[PDB]
């Protein structure tokens, strides 16, 4: 994760999920500002292979406290090559 | 190691084929992992491109 292997960047930021497989230089301490004020997950782009954009959609984006109402459960593999995501979301 | 099926991996990390750090210089065990091989229209018909 220091820009001399390619890895992937998956991204869900309450609108369109974003993923991306790049040489990515990672920050000491990696975050997205939460109304976003910051952009930080990484610090460069080179010999990037992949990059897919789904459509938009709304979720949660402000600081808002109380009891939780939704589940969100994934699963994540890699088997030859090829990686598989599963999930599910339940209240 | 070999390579799993369908799996890609781009490295420039010159390969220490011993136990001799180089870390930065290529020597006597530490060979870079990418060579390349020319074509040429003179070349024989195993080594011409395919
Ligand atoms: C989430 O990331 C995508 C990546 O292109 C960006 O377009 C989108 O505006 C981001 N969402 C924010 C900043 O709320
Ligand atoms: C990868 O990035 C390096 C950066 O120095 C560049 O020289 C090279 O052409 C790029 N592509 C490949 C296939 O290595």
């Amino acid at each position: 994760l220091d820009s001399k292997t390619q890895s992937l960047l998956i991204v869900n930021n309450a609108t369109n999920v974003v993923i991306k497989v790049c040489e990515f230089q990672f920050c000491n301490d990696p975050f997205l500002g939460v109304m976003e004020s910051e952009f930080r997950v990484y610090s460069s782009a080179n010999n990037c292979t992949f990059e897919y954009v789904s459509q938009p959609f709304l979720m949660d984006l402000e600081g808002k406290q109380g009891n939780f109402k939704n589940l969100r459960e994934f699963v994540f593999k890699n088997i030859d090559g090829y990686f598989k995501i599963y999930s599910k979301h339940t209240p | 190691s070999n390579l799993k099926p369908f799996e890609r991996d781009i490295s420039t990390e010159i390969y220490q084929a011993g136990s001799t750090p180089c870390n930065g210089v290529e020597g006597f065990n530490c060979y870079f992992p990418l060579q390349s091989y020319g074509f040429q229209p003179t070349n024989g018909v195993g080594y011409q491109p395919y």
